[PDB]
RNA sequence: AUUAAGAGGGACGGCCGGGGGCAUUCGUAUUGCGCCGCUAGAGGUGAAAUUCUUGGACCGGCGCAAGACGGACCAGAGCGAAAGCAUUUGCCAAGAAUGUUUUCAUUAAUCAAGAACGAACCGACCGGCGAUGCGGCGGCGUUAUUCCCAUGACCCGCCGGGCAGCUUCCG
């Protein structure tokens, strides 16, 4: 975003899983279930987030497909947008990416959606920048932590 | 309904028209006295013909109204009774504004009395000086006039007035002002010329009277004057075809005053008066712009549609319809004058004396009303017509040249003598123009719009000497400071190898200097000195310094800069350099260290899912920023238990601190007790693990307690509350008898609502309201220091100021959004005396999520339940349908309390900083008067932390304990230890029924106890009303008072030792 | 420590390209084909012709400090093969002969997911 | 924090509530060789045993945690036998522990 | 006239489905265009040759536009009279089965004629066993939990109507 004399500064530009890590967690005999949501920060960024879930089977099960049904997985749904929405827009860019590092949305998305169909492997699998503010030196400051030399006329 | 918003528009029109007109009674009384002066006039003597130098035979009592500096002329006066008497002017016309009513009568010339030669050396305007002297002379003795005047017609000095009005009552009506006017076809319009010229240089400044020398320069000024009395009857003749006829145009043309009236546009020497708009609208009708069948609404909203997107100042428009090929062209015009307008004679500019700075304030009046229009809400029309624009209230900074003789030598320096020469000697007209260009170059990156004060019209009695241009008034600047611009401390100019550098090195003199930047360039560039972002909103006045010094040899001493003087009312006793956002930048770093340091922290049962702070300091609003602290260990006492310091008996009150609260959410789980005190067992547990977790990983100074924990980190105290999501809930569980088991609201369920949930929402939001706003911080902590120091600040909650302060910058409709804290507070002062809070909720939209038909469905709901909410209702669109933030608000009597005190605190305040002297005392608005209350309370300045925070400092400071050295603390020191607030509770718990307590938390020395009437009436024996009363026998019978003096000795025991003394009066 | 790098290395039946771009991979550093090497169109995809690529490339970064790359193989992609070519094995070992430091591989060919 | 205040005084016979009825003097509080605290110096006290003892939280937090689990327990282990098992007059209670899913008792379900 | 058919029609209850129609939206790939970096080639074959390139081809990066397409999850699963049907959300109408101590009371079946739609070994041969999809009933136990939204996931037994297997019995 800016240049102060041999030091790039930047600012978190987007995120994304790796290709091999989301080719191994999409197995064949569970469902899959995915949103996206458009949501604005409260310092003016906006995102979309994409979520991705697959179902569990459990311990003492013997039915060896392990499929939701149409409206459970819109319920499983609606639940996703609603917390990844819920999530943002309170918090402040700062505050989402701490949140992000460990992914602190897919486990509690994982938790709320155990009374519908228990889910595995739930993560926020890309976040995309849609618009942003206007650039501003002092917003700039915080995250990272001129007059010119003198030179004698002739 | 929009028929209902037409309705609503409509009488309002029409009820702003009708207060702004005048009766038909008082047009026919007028008319009655019009024609007694018209009777009056008409007989006066003849003089015989005498020469213009020769003035001996006017009587003692009377003074030629010119100052005729170039007493030297070549005339001769004769005196005849006027030939024809006209009244013209807007009288006729139908338009008049209420406030003040002038009828313009004409005064014809006799033809054998003037001339030919007259146009030129002032002999024209010296012989209708003298012409009104006699008159005067010979009107004054007259009964039926009760005041008789000189002033000046036009703004201009060479061109005086007549005032006449009536006597005894009926005084102030009308008045008349008497305009000689030349023959029709007297002179030649080809001689008055931009270009040409009239005044003679050998005669004006030359000794010899033939100097062969340069070509006389040409003398628009002077011609447009001579051409303006010519031209009276003309302006009145096409008025009345054009705008007569029409209703409607009338109404929009009187509404434009109101417009002009209310942002102080119109008055003043080269004001935008009503006159121009006048033509204006003619202008527009000859277009297609504005047709005859327009209502009085669209005419104003067509006018200032043209203001906003035509700049007059670089293309010049024409009233002439014809086009000859021998017609002047406008080139001409605009090489003599800023700005130009034309009429049907085309000589006439119309627009001669308005200069570009003027106009450019118009069009960006102009360009700001267009927006409230377009935009549809309520009160607009409110917001656009009746709201006034004072200068001071509508500029963040002011700049004041004291002496106006200095400007003088200004005009020494530049080249203006063909222009001093052109307008007589005003000296101060000459140089405004060019001095504003400068500045305006010089400051083009930190300012969005520059404006000069214009000088009222002196009006002076018979037998004394007219004003001087030295004593005319005072020259007040306004700037309009640009956000973005004002964090850099340079001005960056050209490279030193193209040949610009050059000319940049020319306007900046020695300041200019050459710089070099890591990016690789060598650089011309001027850098100031400024470390404090309050220093850095002062730059604009170390440029106008420099820049007049250079080039104007104006000293600094004749500009006083009005920038930030409030700004010590919330600064230490001695420390100038900052207001505190660097300190509230410090904090605000150390709270993201301790988030980052919690958000991370291993061992815990249930990991950490939100943190958020919920404290002033963290949204930028604490008054006075907190600073890292070292305790003095041999200051105080040590347990040994565990690691905290003990307040001493013998030495004064340690310095205060006050722990930041700051609100934790853990991961959501199913093992946490569904019962109300359990899960205050299992919140304590966590506060426990929490601080033993800290100080293990981190070594962090962390102390437990059953609702919180305190962390001290880098020198800050940061108190931790745990929260937890169900509990709410679990508060609003109410088993009813009948066998239901409901939810309802609870006072204990709606208080943790809003301690953990809708209080970090604010602080979150406010906080960063003041990153697109720097300005913010700053309004906020002065209107809070106000309300405390008039002893007002129990009952007003912290949030509740912030909202009204965040109110000005989210809709400043009629303003822009302020940039100094000086023009916030003035604007927070004006909300809070004039807003209608009995009909009207208070808006903030904090980054919008509230559109208009939600707003319009709100302000419904408002009037339908009035009685169920505070007397004042503030909606943010988290917390709606109500205001949490005033539901424990103040009352009604302190709220007309505060609105008394705040209209009468505002016009002193405006007048201190419009004095052109330095303010005698910016305090006096911000003491108490201390004369109401029955009961005055001394308290020791020897136990108060908060000393140095009063409004007058002390000078002199107690040893709070305290280390200078920076560093890390191995032991905590008090926390929230003060002696005033733990006395003032202990007052309104024992004695809060009987007694109001009054108090200010900020240095305050004296407590102000009210008695209450309803509480001091004998009443029968109640045992729950036994408290401080007891029995008489003065009637027979056995009622109830309060022991006074029973309670003034309580006073002294409560408190011992801080409280010095106790006076009661009455 | 090591100044790293991103190369690129396409690897198609009919020629081979080895290209070294910075780490956002917009400044290119040093790009050479199969064909600069060898003057013949049958062995411009050789083993051979990749080997005198990935030399020249090497000792180019190595005066400019470049010491450490980090490696994205890719072949022709889309609806033809997704197989590295045979100057994709030639050219990434010599790289490693010449002393150049090698980070992670990744390979970065196009997948379609919609059949054309 | 006390302000004005009401007291109940037991004696051992009733002669002495006589007494007290009876009695009549300017009942000084403070004296010499019983000072009353009050003041400054008071409030430095007061702040004294405002201090908590860590040991002394945990036991009681433990303790009410303690005495709390089983009254749970207790409830849930008389639930489950009285789950089912029709009384006399064949009244079958409903529970939410049975398999059938059952409305809940609630203002906020009956708007439903 | 009576009953209310393991004949038929209708209503009611909660669900279910790539069924149909209208809007809305996202995703890579490919192609073209704009700008930045770099410099002699790039492409194709069995070998070449048509083509593109110092006015910069190919390759690396950023963004924009257009036309198709909807993987993996995807099953001998589901839906529809057949032909046929696969991103998300909102709206409109319809339907199968199941549940029913609801209602009408023979209103029914098969059919040349006629009408709507239309890609590009053998036979109603009684049964059985496992799974599988939907609805319902009953249940020892695990697993979550309900401000709103929601009351499920798994295991066992049982009843129907389907998509199909492995087997028998009868003509
Ligand atoms: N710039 C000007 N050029 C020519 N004439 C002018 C100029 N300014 C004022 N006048 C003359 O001044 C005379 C006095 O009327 P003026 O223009 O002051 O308005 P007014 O009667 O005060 O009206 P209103 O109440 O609408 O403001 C008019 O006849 C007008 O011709
Ligand atoms: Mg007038
Ligand atoms: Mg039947
Ligand atoms: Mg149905
Ligand atoms: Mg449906
Ligand atoms: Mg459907
Ligand atoms: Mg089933």
């Amino acid at each position: 975003e800016d240049v102060q004399g041999k030091n790039c500064l930047t600012n978190f530009h987007g995120m994304d899983l790796t290709r091999d890590k989301m080719c191994s967690m999409v197995k064949k005999w569970q469902t899959m279930i995915e949103a996206h949501v458009d949501v604005k920060t409260t310092d003016g960024y906006l995102l979309r987030l994409f979520c991705v879930g697959f179902t569990k089977k459990r311990n003492n099960q013997i039915r060896k497909t392990s499929y939701a049904q149409h409206q459970q997985v819109r319920q499983i749904r609606k639940k996703m947008m609603e917390i990844m929405t819920r999530e943002v827009q309170t918090n402040d860019l700062k505050e989402v990416v701490n949140k992000l590092i460990p992914d602190s949305i897919g486990k509690d998305i994982e938790k709320a959606c155990q009374s519908i169909y228990p889910l595995h492997d739930v993560f926020v699998r890309k976040v995309k920048m849609l618009k942003k503010p206007k650039f501003e030196l002092g917003k700039l400051m915080e995250l990272h932590g001129e007059t010119g030399a003198k030179v004698e006329r002739a | 309904e929009i028929l209902f918003h037409s309705s609503l528009l409509r009488l309002q029109v029409e009820e702003l028209l009708k207060e702004v007109r005048l009766s038909e009674k008082k047009k026919d009384r007028i008319d009655a006295f019009l024609r007694e002066v018209n009777q009056r006039v008409v007989r006066v003597p003849s003089v015989p013909e005498t020469e213009l130098t020769d003035q001996a035979w006017l009587p003692a009592g009377v003074r030629v109204p010119l100052h005729q500096v170039p007493y030297a002329v070549k005339g001769c006066f004769r005196f005849l009774p006027p030939a024809q008497v006209t009244v013209v002017g807007s009288y006729l016309l139908g338009t008049c504004i209420r406030p003040d009513i002038n009828v313009d009568v004409a005064l014809t010339m006799p033809r054998e009395i003037l001339q030919d030669k007259d146009g030129l050396n002032q002999r024209y305007f010296r012989k209708r000086a003298l012409y009104l002297a006699h008159l005067a002379h010979h009107l004054a003795q007259d009964p039926l006039f009760g005041s008789v005047c000189f002033s000046y017609t036009n703004g201009c000095h060479l061109k005086p007035s007549l005032l006449l009005r009536p006597r005894g009552k009926d005084e102030r009506l009308v008045t008349v002002r008497l305009h000689p006017c030349p023959p029709p076809d007297f002179f030649r319009p080809c001689r008055l010329l931009p270009t040409k010229n009239n005044v003679r240089s050998a005669w004006y400044r030359g000794q010899s009277p033939a100097g062969d020398g340069s070509p006389e320069p040409p003398t628009p000024r002077y011609n447009t004057w001579v051409l303006q009395d010519t031209v009276l009857e003309s302006h009145l003749q096409l008025l009345s075809t054009i705008l007569s006829s029409a209703q409607g145009l009338k109404d929009g043309v009187a509404l434009l005053k109101v417009w002009l009236r209310q942002r102080e546009l119109d008055k003043g020497q080269g004001g935008f008066t009503g006159f121009l708009v006048s033509m204006l609208v003619v202008f527009l009708v000859s277009t297609r712009k504005i047709h005859t069948t327009m209502s009085g609404y669209q005419v104003l909203r067509s006018v200032l549609q043209f203001l906003a997107t035509t700049d007059l100042t670089v293309n010049g428009i024409s009233l002439c319809l014809s086009s000859d090929p021998s017609l002047p062209a406008l080139a001409d015009f605009h090489q003599a004058f800023s700005v130009v307008f034309l009429d049907s004679s085309g000589h006439l500019n119309l627009c001669a004396d308005v200069t570009a700075s003027t106009y450019h304030q118009v069009q960006h009046e102009a360009r700001l009303s267009m927006m409230l229009l377009d935009s549809r809400a309520d009160d607009g029309f409110h917001l656009l017509l009746m709201t006034p624009k004072p200068m001071i209230r509508a500029f963040d900074h002011v700049l004041h040249l004291r002496p106006l003789s200095r400007l003088q030598a200004a005009c020494h320096r530049l080249k203006l003598w063909p222009e001093l020469q052109d307008n007589g000697g005003d000296y101060v007209s000459a140089a405004l123009g060019p001095l504003t260009t400068l500045l305006e170059q010089g400051l083009g990156a930190r300012l969005n719009l520059l404006a000069h004060s214009r000088p009222p019209v002196p009006e002076w009695d018979i037998s004394q000497d007219p004003p001087k241009h030295k004593d005319s008034g005072t020259l007040t600047l306004g700037l309009l400071l640009r956000p973005e611009g004002l964090t850099s401390v340079l001005e960056l100019g050209p490279e030193a190898d193209q040949p610009e550098a050059a000319k940049f090195r020319q306007f900046w003199g020695s300041r200019s200097e050459l710089r070099r930047f890591q990016d690789g360039a060598i650089r011309e560039a001027v850098v100031w000195e400024a470390a404090s972002m309050s220093q850095k909103r002062l730059i604009p006045h170390q440029v106008v310094t420099h820049l007049l010094a250079l080039h104007a040899d104006i000293p600094e001493t004749c500009v006083h800069y009005v920038g930030g003087p409030l700004d010590a009312l919330i600064q230490g006793l001695k420390e100038t350099s900052s207001t505190g956002e660097e300190a509230l930048v410090a904090a605000v770093r150390c709270y993201d260290d301790l988030s980052r340091l919690l958000w991370g922290l291993e061992g815990l049962p249930l990991t950490v899912s939100a943190v958020q702070g919920a404290h002033p300091v963290l949204r930028y609003t604490e008054v006075f920023p907190p600073t890292p602290v070292r305790p003095a260990f041999s200051f105080y006492e040590t347990l040994r238990e565990r690691s905290s310091l003990l307040p001493r008996l013998d030495k004064p009150c340690p310095a205060y601190v006050e722990p930041m609260t700051v609100v934790c959410h853990l991961e959501g789980s199913g093992q946490w007790p569904q019962d109300a005190e359990a899960v205050q067992r299992v919140r304590a547990a966590f506060q426990l693990r929490l601080a033993e977790l800290l100080t293990q990983q981190h070594g962090l100074q962390c102390r437990a307690t059953a609702t919180h924990t305190d962390v001290l980190k880098d020198g800050f105290v940061f108190r931790i509350r745990v929260a937890y999501q169900r509990e709410p809930q679990i508060l609003k569980e109410v088993q009813s008898p009948e066998g239901m088991i409901s939810l309802r609201d609870t006072a204990a369920s709606l208080r943790l609502e809003r301690d953990t949930r809708q209080l970090p929402l604010l602080t979150s939001a406010l906080h960063g309201l003041q990153q697109q706003h720097p300005a913010f911080s700053g309004v906020a902590r002065l209107a809070k220091r106000w309300v405390r120091a008039q002893l007002l600040g129990e009952g007003f909650a912290d949030e509740s100021l912030d909202l009204v302060a965040a109110a000005l910058f989210l809709h400043p409709e009629p303003f822009t959004p302020p940039s100094s804290p000086q023009v916030g507070f003035l604007r927070f002062l004006f909300l809070v005396s004039t807003f209608d809070w009995k009909n009207n909720p208070l808006f903030v939209n904090l980054n919008n999520e509230l559109t208009v038909e939600e707003q319009v469905e709100i302000r419904s709901g408002f009037l339908a339940a009035r009685a169920q909410l505070p007397v004042m209702v503030i909606v943010t669109p988290q917390d709606r349908k109500n205001s949490v933030w005033t539901q424990d608000g103040p009352s009604a009597q302190i709220l007309q309390q505060l609105v008394v005190l705040a209209a009468e605190a505002l016009p002193m305040l405006e007048k201190q900083l419009m004095d052109p002297r330095g303010p005698g005392d910016i305090r006096t608005v911000f003491r108490p008067p201390l004369d109401i209350y029955d009961v005055l309370i001394r308290l020791s300045p020897r136990h108060i932390p908060r000393h140095r925070q009063a409004v007058d400092s002390p000078a002199a400071s107690f040893c709070r304990g305290l280390l200078s050295q920076p560093g890390p603390s191995s032991l905590m020191p008090v926390l929230g230890y003060d002696p005033p607030q733990l006395y003032l509770t202990q007052l309104r718990e024992a004695f809060g029924d009987l007694a109001l307590f009054f108090y200010d938390q900020h240095g305050g020395e004296v407590i102000g106890v009210l008695w209450k009437p309803t509480s001091f009436q004998p009443q029968p024996f109640k045992a729950s009303s036994t408290k401080g009363r007891m029995v008489m026998s003065r009637g027979g019978e056995l009622v109830m008072v309060p022991n006074v003096e029973a309670i003034l000795e309580d006073f002294a025991v409560l408190g011992e030792g801080l409280v010095q003394t106790v006076e009661a009066r009455s | 420590e090591n100044v790293f790098g991103v190369c690129h290395i396409f690897a198609s039946f009919n020629d081979t390209f080895v290209h070294v771009t910075d780490l956002s991979g917009k400044e290119t550093i040093c790009r050479v084909t199969g064909g600069m090497k060898v003057k013949a169109d049958r062995d411009e995809s050789s083993p051979y012709a990749a080997m005198l690529a990935a030399q020249d490339v090497a000792q180019r970064c190595k005066e400019l400090g470049i010491t450490a790359l980090h490696i994205k193989l890719r072949a022709t992609g889309g609806n033809r093969t997704k197989t590295p070519g045979p100057g994709a094995q030639s050219a990434l070992r010599a790289l490693a002969r010449s002393g150049m430091k090698i980070g992670r591989i990744e390979d970065v060919t196009p997948i379609p997911s919609d059949s054309t | 924090v006390p302000g004005f205040q009401v007291a109940y005084v037991v004696f051992q016979k009733p002669s002495g509530v006589s007494a007290a009825l009876a009695l009549k003097g300017p009942l000084l509080v403070s004296t010499e060789s019983h000072p009353v605290k009050s003041g400054i110096h008071k409030w430095i006290s007061d702040y004294a045993d405002s201090v908590p003892d860590p040991e002394a939280l945990r036991v009681e937090v433990d303790t009410f945690m303690e005495a709390y689990d089983q009254k749970i327990a207790e409830e849930e282990a008389k639930a489950k036998e009285e789950e089912g098992v029709p009384d006399e007059e064949g009244w079958v209670k409903v529970t939410r522990r049975g398999r059938r899913p059952v409305l809940p008792r609630t203002e906020a379900a009956s708007l439903r």
